[PDB]
RNA sequence: CUCUUGGAUCAGGACAUCCCAAUGGUGUAGAAGCUAUUAAUGGUUCGUUUGUUCAACGAUUAAAGUCCUACGUGAUCUG
């Protein structure tokens, strides 16, 4: 059972009612097309309509990197390089002018956000763009790919090593010293995990609204 | 001792007369809330056609939210939800009496609790035969435009493709800076300051020897009356009285707001479509979609967009 | 959002740009009322000890949705008349460009990728 | 910046005894029907409240001397008997704490 | 009758009022004939004010 | 500005303010009624509900040992977690403690105070409000009205 | 024969107007300009010293105005 994440609400002091509203517009627009089930780190093709030009479309395959948003304005970043040119596009699901959804490759990654790719090597964000879809087992489970990827020199876009960003698919070892990793976990925090009060229990709110998508269905 | 006491309706209630006057309470609102479903059939005032230059009464809402929305073209608009909720008309002043050159009706939202209240206004609200509402507000209506008091109001009071004005109370943000509060630029970091970083310069020239009334000095910021002008309806639910306005409004979320059709020059004499007096549903002449929308705003369940 | 001083990367295959030089290239002047540069905006370059104008076809900093974010500041050299001083481009060059407010057909014609 | 004038008395004697300044008078005192001596509404009683910590140390006190050391917290509940009272079924086992003198009336 | 008074001479378009709200840029002057029409009774009134003993009987 | 934070803030930081609640939540749990200030007993009360929480998912569960291992100091205490209070609250959806205010302290500090307990317990019974009964002759008017209401449809 | 000013911050005000606005004359064909009348509305940029006795240079702008307010302003800061 894969409740896709926008469907979750967000805590805070907002009306229920809010929510049940903009409920059904997603809904409505799922019957029209159809949203894949996807995690970070799948490689996706998707398929829009270009404004500027006269009834032409375009399409672009990447990794996805990144799920935010909730409710209708959803969203989800796919990277890719072309001729050696890193590139980004940011797109949101319920747009009209989304023609399809495509998911080449299903699969799961260790972490839930691959930001880091823009300090790894270029091997690790490059896709051929041709690529056929790869078969999928009903019957399973999803994968779970484990590659640990390689990084440049020190100097990067963020602090990956600190404990705040809690990255496990990263090769420290090779670009950090051990006296490194010590002076990173300065930063720990260690008592934030055990404390009761900060934790957000949402499994009777996941199940209510599996029944009701379902019942409407 | 034979001196002053306070109370409070819970003190002397026992286990048992503390449910039951909570539920007691309760079927009152109901009773009362029913009655006045039905206003063409109350003697009615009478209702006059419109004319050029005539005003219309607006209703009280409350903030839902935000939400995206798309038009035909593809463009991108946020929007903010408001809800009517228990929106009626409570008093008529005619023009004389108002010391305005036009009449004024005040409207109430939001029913509330009865317990905490003081004593004037639950005897004012019984004359009326309805339960308390959180706020009043007063609009001016043109003689033609009157209606009862006692008549419940309808967000199909307005209709989508016309301008409207909202004014609520902003977020109050506390006792605040010259920087802050004035967008002030400050002082440099480095180089020598010495505890001078945040603070305004000089209040003003020294021959006056004084300062000028209205200087800008730190002080509270917030919580004060703004009126936003000119913000478009894009749809109506009519089910559960719902209407979608462009763009942002003041206030946090659960506010109540006050909304009326636009003053701006442009949408001078654009009434005459609307409702003129309001909307009845109790007439039924008509059963409204449930839901109402404007052309150039691409409805869900339609066909992906194509820019051929 | 390229400012005074910044240090810009010319796609292009002109020799001015191609010859490999001690400094990369620094703007100096942004045509804008805001000194902010976005793409599709002129700017005033120093090159090997010349001055040249240039125009920006992408940059590091988030835009709206649905459009490219590219991994570094490009520029192209322009003449002072308005043609390009090179003949080809390689690298992916946005959609946008076709109906901002500008000249940008000559640029569109010389660059073979849109994304 | 120091002070270019002194102060009047007349001038003090409005600043400290305005309004704002005075101790505000309470309405919320009440007597307890159980001892008679007074309290606020929405606080416990405080002589009531010092008979039940009396009775809590003396027994507190006799656990103490049972377990012998720290580090001995039973996992079994826990009851409470006075001199002329003998443990139930229901109160098999589960520790016992003897007191000597007999139940109090207000403890049930 | 207040709104009736006459004026000798070019009076009314050459005797100015002045006053001041107390904010930079609050100051205001205003000749006899526009301030007889937004306010019908304020020239007489101001003339009586200026002839009354300066104390605190004249309010 | 401090809208929509729900943590106090006490003791030397972030890290200080778990560590003063940690150890006023292990003696609630050894003694089953305390002292403290108003305010700390009101921050640590809802940490208290929670603990009975983790102590109904089992003893086998990985995830409540680690927990109960944390925030008792003392671990003669995660046995009486699992198999004594746990047990009690059974039946029970929420509501666990119990919490009153207290008559000033005497101390020259004058500081506001509270008693915090675990509902239940085998101590004196503390000297609580009661509601008036229903003899008195408010509750007899309203007693008869709705009489009244409920015989006559 | 000799011997207090800068900057930052926030600006109050004058019109002897730099830009925006309404007009007259022309050696005003159009487009540019030169001159005069009326008006204080808001605005009036960013960097740099090899030579220059209270100067100059680079890139721009619709414009980068002239002045008064004990250097307007050091119990707000600083060279
Ligand atoms: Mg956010
Ligand atoms: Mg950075
Ligand atoms: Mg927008
Ligand atoms: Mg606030
Ligand atoms: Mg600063
Ligand atoms: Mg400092
Ligand atoms: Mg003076
Ligand atoms: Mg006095
Ligand atoms: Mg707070
Ligand atoms: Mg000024
Ligand atoms: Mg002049
Ligand atoms: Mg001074
Ligand atoms: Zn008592």
């Amino acid at each position: 059972r894969f409740l896709s994440p926008e469907f979750i609400p967000p805590r805070g002091r907002t009306n229920p009612l809010k929510f049940k509203i903009e409920r059904k517009d997603m809904l409505d627009r799922r019957k029209v097309l159809p949203i894949p089930e996807f995690y970070v780190g799948s490689i996706l093709r998707v398929t829009t309509a270009d404004p500027y030009a006269s009834g032409k479309t375009s399409q672009f395959l990447g990794i996805c990197i990144k799920r935010s948003g909730n409710g209708l304005g959803a969203t989800f970043t796919l990277r890719n390089t072309i001729e050696g040119q890193g590139v980004e596009i940011c797109f949101e699901l319920y747009n009209p002018r989304i023609q399809e959804i495509q998911v080449v490759k299903l699969e799961k990654r260790l972490d839930d956000n691959l930001l880091y790719l823009r300090d790894a090597l270029p091997e690790y964000s490059t896709f051929d763009v041709n690529m056929k879809p790869v078969p999928q087992e009903a019957c399973q489970e999803v994968p779970v790919n484990k590659l640990k990827v390689k990084m440049k020199p020190k100097p990067w876009s963020k602090r990956w090593e600190r404990p705040n960003f809690n990255i496990k698919g990263i090769r420290f070892d090779l670009a950090l010293t051990e006296e490194q990793m010590k002076e990173a976990q300065k930063w720990n925090k260690p008592w934030i995990e055990f404390d009761m009060m900060r934790e957000y229990d949402t499994s009777k709110i996941e199940a209510a609204l599996w029944e009701e998508i379902e019942a409407s269905k | 001792l034979h001196s002053k006491s306070s109370t409070w309706w819970d003190e002397h209630l026992s286990e048992e007369n503390l449910s039951f006057v909570k539920q007691l309470v309760s079927d009152e609102n109901k009773t009362q809330l029913t009655s006045k479903l039905n206003p063409l059939k109350d003697e009615p005032w009478p209702l006059h056609p419109w004319e050029p230059g005539s005003f219309r009464v607006g209703l009280i809402a409350l903030k839902l939210g935000m939400m995206p929305l798309w038009t035909k073209d593809g463009q991108k608009h946020a929007v903010t939800l408001l809800q009517v909720q228990d929106c009626h008309v409570l008093k008529y002043t005619p023009k004389e009496d108002h010391n305005g050159k036009i009449a004024a009706l005040t409207v109430g939202g939001k029913t509330v609790s009865r317990f905490y209240k003081p004593d004037s206004r639950l005897e004012f609200y019984r004359d009326l035969g309805l339960p308390p509402k959180q706020i009043h507000k007063i609009f001016h209506v043109t003689d033609n435009a009157v209606i009862k008091p006692g008549t419940p109001l309808y967000a199909a009071h307005f209709r989508p493709g016309q301008y409207v004005d909202v004014t609520a109370k902003t977020i109050g943000k506390g006792f605040q800076g010259v920087m802050k509060r004035w967008g002030f630029k400050g002082q440099p970091a480095s180089h020598g300051q010495t505890k001078t970083h945040r603070r305004p310069g000089a209040i003003s020239t020294g021959d006056i020897a004084r300062v000028w009334p209205g200087t800008k000095m730190p002080g509270r910021m917030g919580n004060q009356n703004r009126t936003v002008y000119g913000l478009k309806v894009w749809r109506v639910n009519t089910k559960h009285n719902i209407i979608y306005v462009n763009g942002s409004v003041p206030g946090h979320k659960n506010c109540l707001v006050k909304i009326k059709d636009s003053t701006l020059p442009a949408y001078k004499d654009s009434c005459k479509n609307l409702p003129f007096p309001t909307y009845f549903p109790d007439g039924d002449e008509e059963e409204l979609p449930e839901d109402l929308f404007d052309e150039s705003v691409w409805q869900p369940s339609e066909p992906s967009i194509t820019f051929a | 959002a390229v400012q005074k001083m910044t240090r810009v990367r010319v796609v292009d295959n002109s020799a001015l740009g191609s010859t490999p030089y001690h400094r990369p290239p620094r703007c100096i002047h942004v045509y804008n009322k805001s000194g902010v540069g976005k793409v599709g905006d002129q700017i005033l370059l120093a090159i090997r000890g010349q001055k040249k104008k240039a125009l920006i076809v992408g940059h590091r900093m988030p835009g709206s949705r649905m459009t490219p974010k590219f991994d570094s500041n490009n520029v192209v050299l322009i003449e002072d008349n308005g043609n390009p001083v090179g003949t080809r481009i390689k690298i992916p060059i946005p959609t946008s460009l076709r109906r901002r407010e500008g000249e940008y057909s000559k640029v569109l014609a010389i660059a073979q990728n849109f994304v | 910046a120091a002070p270019k004038n002194r102060r009047t008395i007349e001038v003090n004697r409005c600043r400290r005894r305005n309004p704002q300044k005075l101790i505000k008078i309470k309405n919320n005192i009440d007597i307890c029907p159980e001892c008679g001596h007074l309290k606020q509404k929405h606080v416990l009683c405080g002589y009531c409240y010092e008979k039940v910590r009396q009775e809590t140390t003396k027994i507190r006190q006799q656990i103490g001397a049972q377990e012998g050391g720290p580090f001995r917290a039973p996992s079994v509940e826990t009851m409470v008997l006075y001199t002329g009272e003998k443990p139930s079924e229901k109160d098999q086992g589960k520790r016992i704490v003897e007191r000597n003198i007999k139940r109090p009336s207000w403890f049930t | 009758n207040t709104r009736h008074i006459a004026f000798s001479g070019n009076k009314w378009e050459q005797k100015v009022y002045s006053s001041h709200t107390g904010y930079p840029g609050g100051f205001r002057q205003v000749t006899a004939a526009q301030l007889h029409r937004k306010d019908p009774v304020a020239i007489v009134k101001l003339a009586i004010y200026g002839m009354l003993p300066k104390n605190l009987h004249r309010r | 500005i401090s809208h929509g934070r729900v943590y106090r803030r006490l003791g030397l930081g972030p890290e200080s303010r778990i560590h003063l609640l940690r150890n006023l939540l292990t003696g609630l749990v050894r003694h089953e009624r305390i002292e403290a200030t108003w305010a700390r007993a009101d921050e640590m009360r809802g940490y208290a509900e929670k603990l009975i929480d983790y102590g109904k998912l089992g003893d086998t569960n990985e995830r409540a040992m680690r927990m109960a291992d944390f925030w008792l100091t003392e671990k003669d205490l995660i046995p009486k977690l699992f198999k004594v209070l746990a047990p009690r609250f059974q039946g029970q959806n929420g509501n666990y403690t119990r919490m009153l205010q207290i008559p000033n302290r005497k101390e020259q500090d004058r500081a506001k105070m509270a008693v915090i307990e675990y509902k239940g317990n085998y101590l004196p019974p503390l000297p609580l409000p009661h509601r008036d009964s229903n003899l008195t002759l408010l509750n007899q008017l309203l007693l008869g009205l709705q009489q009244d209401l409920h015989h006559n449809q």
